[PDB]
């Protein structure tokens, strides 16, 4: 699993460690030049509505991730936080669409999704004019939880459940992961809004 | 001057009392957490918010205090089954229920007459005799078969797709009721999630699967097997707070037990679904010819008849006459 691609994987404090002890994000921010601007850009690219650049395109991805979150936190724009998390998750999707099976399965576990592999089921579909097959299955109870606030496409009726489990294909699994990620973000912003920040840092991120 | 003034004692209530006196109702272990309700005879309104904690407690209340024409218990589990306010009650899980929608399924024949002159009235009262008119709904075995089908398909979807372990029960009158005693995180399914399952089982959003083998695993195979959705009453399923007519109770509209069907194939719609024995003298209100418990019975207004208790009670609760005596 590439932390360079999926920043959220790594804990902020685990990253802050490599910079010293008692190192606080603001401390780096106050002294870093690029960071705050890299965040500002991201917040813009969304404020405008343009594709967000993958995190691998950065030098300090993890640090940039947490910084754009901490900025969103300081900005105080629910509309923006929501607008961002959507654009953000979209971006991560693209990355996953090229990820390994074992890898996809890992982000789920990390993201708290109970999706696993199972003796895939094959059946003749009429749209593909060929046999289709699903190998990923979630338990119907959970699946209902996970899809509670999604769209009609996820409705259990259009689904394929067998022996208590709802069968999924890679594309589906991804969309599900993409979904938790979108939420994970909104949740990751809270612990940053926690402590008090320096007036100097505030004004910097506001300009 | 020599006219005897003596009221006919209700034998029906006798039968019921005797039944409940020895009947062994199918009660949940978490009895103390469920609210019991009951519609008494001669009263349209329910006697709710009761709460027992022993078969005996329940038995005594019925045989001594109030006799139920209809007897249920909430599907929901509470902490204060007796409380009056939802906030006080404290819901903490509800069972998963399904009920074959017999109203939609069968379309049965009904009749409105005057118990006195035994004529057909359209209105609710008979001007001639200034009496309230009655209504008879002929329940056929053709219709019971229709319900038994859907129940079959239902148990399939329940076991095959959701991997659950359903329990089937005769409604006691017009159809069936399937129930899953799920206590897991299942019991906490919100009404909306429940509505999901309901639509799934009803084949709502379900597409057709033109190609699909009969051996597909879900609606894929099912659709290709002729089945296009189970006919249930969603409201029952989506309703987190609902009354489960207690298994082994007698259905006020038939006097038939709320028996549990273990083999849908063996199920027969006889007078065997009635616990009552002896014979009863029945006095028909009207001359009619109809199917009763899977058999045609010819009735003539006024002419007493000595039939089995089963049919007797049945025909009586169905508004076709009165059970004048027992043997
Ligand atoms: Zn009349």
């Amino acid at each position: 699993l590439d932390v360079k691609k999926y920043p959220f994987i790594k804990s902020l404090d685990d990253e802050l460690k490599k910079y010293g002890g008692g190192i606080t994000l603001t401390d780096l921010l106050l002294n870093s030049t690029t960071l705050i601007d890299q965040a500002k850009d991201r917040i813009q690219k969304t404020k405008s509505g343009d594709e967000l650049p993958h995190y691998v395109s950065y030098n300090e991805p993890v640090l940039v991730f947490y910084t754009t979150l901490l900025s969103l936190a300081i900005l105080n724009d629910v509309k923006l936080i929501r607008r961002y998390a959507y654009a953000e998750a979209k971006q991560f999707r693209s990355l996953l669409h090229t990820e390994n099976e074992e890898n996809l399965l890992e982000i789920s576990k990390l993201l708290d999704l109970k999706i696993n592999r199972c003796d895939p089921i094959k059946f003749y579909l009429e749209k593909k004019r060929r046999i289709i097959q699903k190998e990923f299955c979630v338990h119907f109870i959970d699946y209902l939880k996970y899809t509670k606030d999604l769209k009609e496409d996820w409705k259990l009726s259009g689904q394929i459940l067998h022996k208590g489990y709802v069968y999924l294909d890679k594309n589906q699994l991804i969309g599900l992961i993409a979904e938790s990620i979108k939420s994970k973000i909104v949740e990751m912003i809270r612990p940053l809004n926690l402590k008090e920040i320096p007036e100097k840092l505030k004004s910097l991120i506001e300009r | 001057t020599f006219t005897l003034h003596q009221g006919q004692t209700n034998l029906i209530k006798s039968f019921f009392r005797n039944y409940y006196l020895n009947a062994e109702l199918e009660l949940p272990k978490d009895m103390e957490l469920r609210e019991f309700a009951l519609q008494p005879f001669g009263s349209d309104t329910y006697v709710r918010h009761l709460s027992f904690s022993s078969s005996e407690e329940l038995r005594d209340y019925l045989v001594n205090r109030n006799l139920p024409l209809h007897l249920f218990y909430s599907s929901a589990r509470y902490q204060l089954p007796s409380a009056r306010n939802m906030e006080e009650k404290a819901w903490m899980g509800s069972d998963l229920l399904f009920d074959i929608d017999a109203d939609h399924l069968c379309k049965l024949r009904s009749i409105r007459f005057c118990p006195v002159c035994g004529n057909a009235v359209v209105s609710e009262k008979c001007e001639r005799d200034n009496v309230e008119t009655l209504e008879y709904v002929e329940m056929t075995s053709e219709c019971i078969k229709r319900g038994l089908e859907q129940t079959r398909n239902l148990v399939e979807i329940l076991e095959d797709d959701f991997g659950l372990k359903p329990k089937v029960y005769f409604s006691g009158n017009r159809g069936f009721h399937v129930q899953v005693d799920c206590y897991g995180n299942c019991a906490l399914l919100d009404s909306d999630e429940r509505k999901e399952i309901a639509e799934y089982v009803m084949g709502i959003g379900v597409p057709g699967y033109p190609g699909g083998s009969e051996n597909a695993p879900g609606w894929v195979g099912r659709k290709n097997r002729g089945i296009n959705g189970v006919t249930i009453d969603e409201q029952v399923t989506i309703d987190v707070k609902r009354l489960i007519r207690i298994p082994n109770s007698l259905h006020g509209k038939s006097g038939l037990i709320v028996k549990r069907v273990p083999n849908l194939d063996d199920f027969e719609f006889n007078e065997t679904l009635s616990p009552f024995t002896g014979y009863t003298i029945f006095l028909p209100y009207i001359t009619i010819e109809t199917e009763v418990l899977g058999s045609i019975i010819k009735l003539n207004r006024g002419i007493p008849i000595k039939i089995k208790s089963s049919i007797g009670i049945y025909l009586h609760l169905r508004n076709l006459g009165e059970v004048k005596a027992y043997v």
